[PDB]
C-alpha cells in the first residue's frame, strides 16, 4: 500500500493477504496507539491485555467493558 | 434516522455524533443538547469563538485533532464540566491555551501533542483538578514547564517527548505524586540535575533514550517504584558504582547503543550487575571499539 505518510499521520501495517501492506491513518484503530517518530510515525498494538485506547505500550487509558482500569492496568475487579 | 442530527454529521443513536472529514470551518449548527461526544477532527476550523459549545451542556469527549486550529477564545469552552476528554493534536497551536480550559474541571485526558506550542504560561493546568493523562510530545518546548506542572497531583501519564529540552533543573517534577509513566525520549538532554526527578514516588516507566546523556542521571535513586529504565541510544561510557542497590523494583534497564568505556575497575560494577541481574538488561550494552557485550567483561 502506501509506503509514507503525509508529515504528521501514521502508518499501520497489515497483513491480511501473504504481502505486507501499509495504510496512512490520521488516528490509530482500538487497540492500537500512536507512537510518534522522527522517521516515521507508526500505529502499534498496546501491550496491555483487554486494552482499547492506550497511552503507551504499558499503559491504557480504556479497558474492554466489564474491566477496571488501574495505573494504566486493567483488572476483572476493582484492586 | 437522526431525530437529533444535523448535515453532514451522524448521530449513533447512543449520543455520540461525528462530524469527521466533512471540510468544515465552524462547529455544525442544529446539535442537539444530549450530545455526550463530539467527533469534530480532522476538518478546517482554524479558529474557536466564544460559546462555540454553548449548547452542549453535557458533552464528555471533544475531538478537534487534525484540524489547523491557530486561535482559541478564553470562552470558546464555557460550560463544558462534563468533559473528561479533549483532543487538540495536529493542529497549529503556538501557546497552552491556558485560559480556554481553567474552568474545565472533570478533565481527564489532554492531548497537546504535534502543534507547534514553544511556551506554556505560568498558569496553564490550573483548575484541571481531574487531570490523569497529558500528551505534550512532538512540540517545541525547550524546557519542562515547572510551575504548570506542579498543578496536577492527580496526573498519572505524561509525555514531553520529542520536544526540544535540553536539562532538568532540581524538583521539576515534585508534585507529581500520582505519575507512573513519564517520556523524555527524543530531546537533546545533556543535563540532569542531581534532585530533578524528587517526589515522583509511585513513578513506574522513565523513558529516557535518544537523548545526548554524557553522565550517568544520579537522580534516579529517588525513584522507589522504577520498574522500567531506558537510557539507550545516549552518551553514557560509565555508572556510578552501587547506583543500582536501591532500586530493588527494576525489571527491564535498556542500556545499549552507549559507549561504554570497558576499561577496568571502570567497568567492573556494571559488568558484574549485567551479569547477576541478566534477566533485566533489555538488548545488549557494549563495549565501544570491539563492540563485546559489557556483561562479557571481568576484571580481576
Amino acid at each position: 500500500g502506501c509506503l509514507k505518510c503525509s508529515p504528521k499521520l501514521f502508518i499501520l501495517l497489515e497483513r491480511n493477504d501473504i504481502r505486507q501492506v501499509g495504510v496512512c491513518l490520521p488516528s490509530c484503530p482500538p487497540g492500537y496507539f500512536d507512537a510518534r517518530n522522527p522517521d516515521m510515525n507508526k500505529c502499534i498494538k498496546c501491550k496491555i491485555e483487554h486494552c482499547e485506547a492506550c497511552f503507551s505500550h504499558n499503559f491504557c487509558t480504556k479497558c474492554k467493558e466489564g474491566l477496571y482500569l488501574h495505573k494504566g492496568r486493567c483488572y476483572p475487579a476493582c484492586p | 434516522m437522526d431525530p437529533l442530527c444535523a448535515a453532514p454529521c451522524s448521530c449513533d443513536g447512543d449520543r455520540r455524533v461525528d462530524c469527521s472529514g466533512k471540510g468544515l470551518t465552524a462547529v455544525p449548527e442544529g446539535l442537539s443538547a444530549f450530545t455526550q461526544a463530539l467527533d469534530i477532527s480532522m476538518n478546517n476550523i482554524t479558529q474557536l469563538p466564544e460559546g462555540a459549545f454553548k449548547n452542549f451542556p453535557f458533552l464528555e469527549e471533544l475531538q478537534l485533532a487534525g484540524n489547523d486550529l491557530s486561535f482559541i477564545h478564553p470562552k470558546a469552552l464555557s460550560g463544558l464540566k462534563e468533559l473528561k476528554v479533549l483532543t487538540l493534536q495536529n493542529n497549529q497551536l503556538k501557546t497552552v491555551p491556558s485560559e480556554a480550559i481553567r474552568g474545565l474541571s472533570a478533565l481527564q485526558s489532554l492531548r497537546l501533542d504535534a502543534n507547534h506550542i514553544t511556551s506554556v504560561p505560568e498558569d496553564s493546568f490550573e483548575g484541571l483538578v481531574q487531570l490523569r493523562h497529558l500528551w505534550l510530545d512532538d512540540n517545541s518546548l525547550t524546557e519542562v514547564p515547572v510551575h504548570p506542572l506542579s498543578n496536577l497531583p492527580t496526573l498519572q501519564a505524561l509525555t514531553l517527548a520529542l520536544n526540544k529540552i535540553s536539562s532538568i533543573p532540581d524538583f521539576a517534577f515534585t508534585n507529581l505524586s500520582s505519575l507512573v509513566v513519564l517520556h523524555l525520549h527524543n530531546n537533546k538532554i545533556r543535563s540532569l540535575s542531581q534532585h530533578c526527578f524528587d517526589g515522583l514516588d509511585n513513578l513506574e516507566t522513565l523513558d529516557l533514550n535518544y537523548n545526548n546523556l554524557g553522565e550517568f542521571p544520579q537522580a534516579i535513586k529517588a525513584l522507589p517504584s522504577l520498574k522500567e529504565l531506558a537510557l539507550d541510544t545516549n552518551q553514557l561510557k560509565s555508572v556510578p558504582d552501587g547506583i543500582f542497590d536501591r532500586l530493588t523494583s527494576l525489571q527491564k534497564i535498556w542500556l545499549h547503543t552507549n559507549p561504554w568505556d570497558c576499561s577496568c575497575p571502570r567497568i567492573d560494577y556494571l559488568s558484574r550487575w549485567l551479569n547477576k541481574n541478566s534477566q533485566k538488561e533489555q538488548g545488549s550494552a557494549k563495549c565501544s571499539g570491539s563492540g563485546k557485550p559489557v556483561r562479557s567483561i571481568i576484571c580481576p
